[PDB]
């Protein structure tokens, strides 16, 4: 019966138009505050000195 | 004479008492150098 997308290709939709796009919206530079990162890498060094 | 030698014995006893103490210190001194490397040392640059 011709109707709303369901059953089969609706899941295809879920795995592309929904899911694929959803992931495309994520970050890739999200959370990357330069200054906070500079702090983070200072923390990564820790108690020692670094070259 | 008996006193004389007794004196000597006591002296070396004292020396032996303080021996291992210094040994421990020297051991520690090396360990301290092993404990940490200062790459910010004033004479160390590259």
């Amino acid at each position: 019966e011709t109707s709303e997308l369901c059953g089969g290709a609706r899941i295809c939709y879920i795995f592309h138009e929904t899911f694929g796009r959803t992931l495309e919206s994520v970050d890739p530079l999200g959370g990357l505050n330069t200054i906070d990162i500079l702090t983070a890498i200072r923390n990564a060094t820790g108690p020692r000195p670094a070259l | 004479p008996k006193l004389h030698d007794a004196i000597v014995e006591v002296v070396t006893c004292l020396l032996r008492k303080r021996l291992p103490v210094t040994n421990e210190m020297v051991h520690n001194l090396v360990a301290i150098e092993l404990a940490y490397i200062n790459t910010k040392h004033p004479d160390f640059a590259d």
